[PDB]
């Protein structure tokens, strides 16, 4: 049970192996090591999870060495795992084998293939160290590791110019959101002299039993790392430009890793953000923003990974609306089942991808029922996980008891919020299924992980996580209707008009219509307010400054010193005549002096 | 007892790097390479031998090892030479260097090659000495005289590609700059050497003896400032900086010259060593001027190494602003900044040894420095981009390499000790991720945007490779095990942070 750190290792291991072959093995070797070293990391955990249930569900702590110890300053390299370490290990890895095994079969006769899978496992590496540390600077190694393995997969494709843009600009941005999780682990050791979890939940009611302000900014300051990794309101753009790189990827970062480092860092830095409840209902306010936005952006969007992109930022403001009212298994059951049917969605619409051969428009396809049946089959029912269609996906069940904790614990505006984004969710979901289609071991595995069954898996987050309050079971029973009725409506309201198109048309072509459409295709004009007040006077200060100016005020003494040496030369014409002028001139001089002192 | 050995053992190396130049061309090399391993496993076994980890801060003086021979007693002079553990990490990085410096320098069989390897371990002896010599005078003289091979080398053997007034140009900038500044530094010490003999009513130069000088608050402000001046020409601190990236590009094209003498940090040691203790009141009203300096540096770099079209001057630039992260680090008075910049110092030394090797590399295949002339060499080369990823990331302070071990170390403690500045350095660590991004991209991703770009380049020799991997393993140890490290130089630098927070 103490092979924690085989499940950091290994992956490790394939990285620096895969890195070190550099192209030169076959693919089956490739895909052999790559593959076998994310499902070892797979079966430890699954081990793990097995001696963790026959042991009653009790913490384990595995300390390999001190990492810093300077005075106070005490860093230790030690892991820890509980149930939602558990739950969080055992999502990362068997999504990432399901999607590795997809990739090994997706990325044949493509350069780079073993660049792809060190990448990869560079990138399951870190999610498992950043889930699996028991103090913030570890989780910040694990942290940074994620966004540079996401970096080196987004711009994979290195020869096009965009991929390698959209790359950097989804580095610069977590970056960003890395730079506020530093201000809040400073504020946290500064405060409480640890930056352990466990020890930080501990002596945070006894310091800060006075001035609760230092506490208010580190968890302010963790909600800025989280929106920063989870893609979320205001660093949500590197979402919408990562479709540069390719499906396995798209997969990775949306369902195994990267957008649920933050919903894990919320949900573990638990009770630092109940000790600071306005910042708590700050992150159910900018997940409720964010899912509306990505909703509204969702809808009008005109490529398959454009909108499961902001699909997958809808589901993120989800889960953070669960975080920010207290419902926090409803929270990571919705990760896992969203990871699932995500993880799905894109293996299926690189499916599609593959069969089109050509990123396609979406107005150009229909009618694809009659030659794709199974990838029509996995679509509609990661759509139905999606959308949230009742009793037959677990997607229903997840939103459900999501609504079930922002209905019992008194929030007004985050519910309405919830249910309006499930509607929209709906539409959105079914625009895109219904305007595409009309007009495989991994693959059976997620579809199946896709219904109920996949809601049958109950997560142990008994112990660590805080149980959610109980809604009672006539307001439970009409919240469920409302929701399949909403959801219902939703469906079958989208498929009315995007079945000919007529209404959609009206509102396709009146100038309100195209300005509010154009609008929300543009990301609510985020990426060009950055590009305003961030980039583009980044790239006016540096060519402002592109020629060094304080080297040049620096070398204005040399350039005094030519021109008064070029000056005092003239006097050495090579007349005689003036030479005794100029002693006489001296004697003058000197004598003049001597007279006034 | 071992130290005189120490300093001088690289100029009898050098010496006979000279000497034996008639018996071949290829002879020099292996002297050269024998001279430096040896002061390397020499200082590594005086590390061994040391016991450091074992020492506790028993106040100033307190050295492991001293050694006094009178060499001018008209003035109280001698060679006063002395090491603990900040001295001895900062001796083993110089040696370390020139080893990998002779390393670089392999394959350039020439004429005059021996009177090279003889200027190389001058500027190798001169900075092992500048880092043990506790006499202020010698300190001094070893100080001014690392200067001289330098300025040779870079004016006769640097960047053949431009001419040779750019190169003399250079040199003598370097020259001019360091010097004034160390002729500033003379008169502060004479001045404290004279105010002290004023006191009391002896002549000396000893450091241990000069600690004790009652001075009026301004005249110890002034000496701080002298030493400040000259700690600042060599750290770079804005705006004596510029000298930096011309010494650079027109440094020899080899790139053993940037590993020799530009990136052994002598003036942060300098700060720490004599700035503070000897000055600790003066540097304590300083300190908010040196580290708006350091944020300064910070920013100015990033966005200075962004505009570069030029590989090694953006590497240049990235050394000033992780030099303003050292910067704001030594003037907050804490043992965890402190320690930080230790740390930040040997892996600003190794990352920064990585990407000028990288670049001279680069430049030996591809024979331009521009990078709108290169493009799509991840396609082209088999070693060299991913190295180049490798140093980059750490550049930038990726978590599991040294450089991040450094930079949040010093964060930490400066937001223990300065808040708003550890915040505006933080985004200056965002600013270092961009200009990384920035020389990836333009140099070794997209398509090719000339002739040179678009053929398959050669493979990296063996020799240069295995150095390449030596300092890209004793990064990634420093990032994840510093613990060595940091007890090596725990006493030191808590004797330097008690000394200065006890007298203010
Ligand atoms: C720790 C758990 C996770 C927590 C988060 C950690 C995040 C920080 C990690 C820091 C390490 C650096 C990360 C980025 C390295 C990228 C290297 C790379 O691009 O490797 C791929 C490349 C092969 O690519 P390919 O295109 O096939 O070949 C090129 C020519 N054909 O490869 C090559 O060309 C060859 C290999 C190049 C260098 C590989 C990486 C070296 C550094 C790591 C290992 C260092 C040594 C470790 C052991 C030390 C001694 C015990
Ligand atoms: C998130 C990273 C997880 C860790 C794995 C990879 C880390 C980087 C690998 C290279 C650098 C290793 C540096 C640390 C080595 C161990 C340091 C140490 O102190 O070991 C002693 C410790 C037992 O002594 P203990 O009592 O715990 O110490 C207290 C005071 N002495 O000894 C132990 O407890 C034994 C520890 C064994 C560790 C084995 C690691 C094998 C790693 C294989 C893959 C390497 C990948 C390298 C590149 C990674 C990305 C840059
Ligand atoms: C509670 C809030 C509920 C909001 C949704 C209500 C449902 C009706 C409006 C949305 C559906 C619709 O008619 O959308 C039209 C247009 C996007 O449709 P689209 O497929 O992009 O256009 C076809 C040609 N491109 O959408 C627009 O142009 C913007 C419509 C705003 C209403
Ligand atoms: C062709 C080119 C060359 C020619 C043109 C360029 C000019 C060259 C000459 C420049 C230098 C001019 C002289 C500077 C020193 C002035 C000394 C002075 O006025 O001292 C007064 C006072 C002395 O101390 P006092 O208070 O009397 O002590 C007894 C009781 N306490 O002092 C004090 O009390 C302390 C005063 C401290 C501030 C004055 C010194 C300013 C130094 C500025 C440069 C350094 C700035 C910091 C670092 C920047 C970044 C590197
Ligand atoms: C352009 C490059 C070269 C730099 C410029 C040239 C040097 C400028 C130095 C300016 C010095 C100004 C001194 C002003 C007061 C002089 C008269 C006086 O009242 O002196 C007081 C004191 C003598 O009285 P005493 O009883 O001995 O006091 C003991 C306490 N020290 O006096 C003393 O004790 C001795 C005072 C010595 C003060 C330090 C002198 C050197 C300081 C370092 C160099 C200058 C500052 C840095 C560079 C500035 C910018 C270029
Ligand atoms: C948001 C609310 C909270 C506010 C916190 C503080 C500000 C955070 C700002 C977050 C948003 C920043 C988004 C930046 C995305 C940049 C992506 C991009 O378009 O990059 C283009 C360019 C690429 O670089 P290069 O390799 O030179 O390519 C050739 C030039 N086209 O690269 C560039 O032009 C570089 C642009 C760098 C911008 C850095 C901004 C740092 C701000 C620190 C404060």
């Amino acid at each position: 049970m103490n092979m924690l750190a085989l499940t950091i290792i290994l992956p490790l291991i394939g990285f620096v192996l895969l890195a070190f072959s550099r192209g030169r093995w076959s693919e089956n070797v490739s895909a052999i090591v790559g593959v076998g070293s994310v499902g070892l990391a797979a079966l430890v955990t699954a081990f793990i999870g097995v001696d963790f249930f026959a042991n009653g569900e009790q913490t384990y702590s595995q300390p390999l060495w001190t990492w810093m110890s300077v005075g106070d300053f005490n860093i230790g390299f030690n892991l820890v795992l509980d149930g939602l370490s558990l739950t969080m290990l055992s999502v990362v890895t068997g999504v990432g084998f399901l999607i590795h095994m997809y990739a090994s079969w997706y990325m044949r006769g493509e350069e780079g293939y073993s660049r792809f899978f060190a990448y990869t496992n560079l990138f399951i590496a870190s999610m498992v160290v950043l889930v699996l540390a028991d103090n913030l600077l570890l989780m910040y190694l694990g942290w940074e590791g994620v966004g540079l393995c996401s970096y080196l997969l987004i711009g994979f494709y290195y020869t096009d110019p965009k991929n390698g843009a959209a790359a950097m600009k989804a580095f610069v941005v977590t970056r960003v959101g890395d730079v506020f999780l530093a201000f809040a682990l400073f504020i946290l050791y500064n405060e409480l002299g640890t930056l352990n979890f466990r020890e930080m939940v501990e002596l945070a009611p006894a310091h800060f039993a006075d001035g609760n302000n230092m506490l208010m900014w580190a968890t302010l300051m963790l909600l800025g790392g989280a929106v920063g990794k989870s893609a979320q309101l205001p660093l949500q753009t590197w979402l919408a430009d990562a479709m540069a790189g390719p499906t396995p990827v798209s997969a990775l970062i949306h369902a195994a890793t990267m957008v649920t480092a933050g919903v894990y860092l919320i949900a573990r830095t638990h009770g630092l953000f109940l000790m600071t409840p306005e910042v708590l209902h700050l992150v159910g306010i900018v997940g409720a923003v964010t899912l509306l936005l990505a909703g509204f952006a969702a809808l009008v969007q005109t490529d398959i990974k454009r909108v499961l992109a902001y699909s997958t930022m809808s589901q993120i403001g989800y889960m953070f609306l669960a975080l920010g009212v207290q419902a926090w298994d409803a929270a990571i059951f919705h990760l896992m089942t969203h990871a699932f049917f995500k993880a799905l969605l894109f293996l299926a619409s690189g499916s599609v991808i593959l069969a089109c051969h050509h990123e396609q428009n979406i107005f150009k396809m229909g009618g694809l029922r009659k030659s794709i049946p199974l990838v029509y089959l996995c679509f509609l029912v990661g759509g139905a996980a999606l959308s949230a269609l009742p009793l037959v996906t677990a997607g229903f069940f997840s939103k459900d008891e999501i609504l079930a904790g922002a209905m019992a614990n008194g929030h007004i505006n985050l519910m309405v919020a919830g249910l309006v984004g499930a509607f929209m969710t709906s539409l959105y979901t079914f625009r895109m299924i219904f305007i595409v289609f009309h007009g495989s071991l991994p693959l059976i595995v997620l579809l199946i992980l896709s219904t109920f069954v996949g809601a049958l898996i109950v997560p142990p987050l008994q112990g660590v996580l805080p149980q959610t309050t109980e809604l009672a079971h006539g307001s439970m029973l009409t919240l469920e209707i409302t929701s399949g009725v909403v959801a219902v409506v939703g469906i079958l309201l989208a498929a009315w008009l995007w079945l000919k198109r007529t209404l959609v048309t009206s509102i396709a072509n009146s100038a309100p219509g195209r300005l509010l459409s154009t609008w929300w295709y543009n990301a609510w004009g985020f990426d060009w307010l950055y590009d305003k007040v961030f980039v583009k006077p980044f790239l006016g200060i540096a060519w402002l400054l592109k020629r060094d100016p304080l080297n040049s005020m620096m070398n204005i003494p040399a350039v005094l010193s030519r021109f008064a040496g070029k000056g005092l030369l003239l006097s050495e014409n090579g007349y005689l005549r003036w030479y005794v002028a100029s002693m006489s001139i001296g004697a003058v001089v000197v004598l003049a002096l001597l007279m006034v002192l | 007892m071992l130290l005189p050995w120490l300093i001088l053992i690289p100029f009898i190396g050098g010496f006979l790097c000279w000497q034996t130049e008639r018996f071949g061309v290829k002879v020099p090399r292996w002297i050269a390479l024998i001279t430096m391993g040896l002061t390397l496993a020499l200082s590594l076994q005086l590390w061994l031998q040391g016991g450091y980890s074992l020492t506790q801060s028993a106040g100033i003086p307190q050295w492991q090892s001293e050694f006094d021979m009178p060499w001018i007693p008209r003035f109280g002079i001698s060679i006063h030479l002395a090491i603990d553990g900040l001295s001895l990490l900062m001796v083993v990085l110089t040696g370390l260097l020139g080893v990998l410096a002779v390393l670089c320098s392999w394959k350039e069989i020439e004429k005059y090659q021996g009177f090279f390897h003889l200027n190389l371990m001058w500027i190798l002896g001169g900075v092992i000495g500048v880092f043990l010599a506790i006499d202020m005078f010698l300190f001094f003289f070893f100080w001014e005289m690392m200067l001289v091979p330098m300025y040779f080398l870079i004016a006769l053997w640097g960047h053949k590609a431009s001419d040779g007034k750019t190169r003399i140009t250079a040199a003598t900038k370097f020259f001019i700059y360091t010097q004034a500044s160390g002729l500033v530094m003379l008169i502060a010490i004479l001045a404290l050497v004279f105010v002290h003999y004023n006191a009391t009513g002896v002549w000396t130069f000893n450091y241990e003896e000069l600690l004790n000088t009652p001075m009026s608050s301004g005249v110890e402000y002034l000496l701080m400032l002298g030493f400040f001046i000259a700690f600042a020409v060599k750290m770079p601190v804005v705006p004596l900086h510029g000298w930096l990236p011309d010494a650079h590009s027109q440094a020899p094209t080899a790139g053993s010259v940037d590993l020799a003498g530009i990136l052994l940090k002598t003036a942060a040691y300098g700060l720490l060593r004599f700035s503070l203790p000897l000055f600790p009141n003066a540097s304590a009203e300083f300190a908010p001027i040196a580290m708006w300096l350091g944020v300064i540096g910070i920013f100015y770099g990033a966005w200075m190494a962004f505009a570069q079209t030029d590989i090694k001057r953006l590497i240049a630039y990235t050394s000033v602003s992780h030099m303003g992260f050292v910067l704001i680090a030594i003037y907050t008075g804490s043992q965890l900044a402190y320690q930080g910049a230790v740390i930040q110092m040997i892996a600003h030394g190794l990352s920064a040894a990585g990407l000028f090797i990288l670049c001279g590399q680069l430049y030996e295949r591809i024979h331009t420095r521009d990078m709108r002339m290169m493009g799509g060499l991840w396609s082209k080369m088999k070693w060299l981009p991913a190295l180049s990823l490798f140093f980059a990331v750490a550049t930038l302070g990726m978590p599991g390499t040294g450089n991040f071990v450094g930079e949040f170390m010093i964060l930490f403690g400066s937001f223990q000790v300065v808040p708003v500045i550890t915040v505006i350095s933080t985004f200056g660590l965002v600013f270092a991720s961009v200009y990384s991004l920035a020389m990836l991209h333009r140099a070794y991703f997209g398509k090719a945007k000339s002739q040179i770009a678009s053929q398959e380049l050669p493979g990296m020799s063996l020799r240069e490779l295995f150095m390449i991997l030596l300092l890209v393993v004793l990064l990634v140890l420093l990032g994840f095990y510093p613990q060595p490290i940091l007890d090596t130089s725990h006493s030191a630098i808590g004797n330097i942070q008690q000394w200065f927070v006890n007298s203010v």
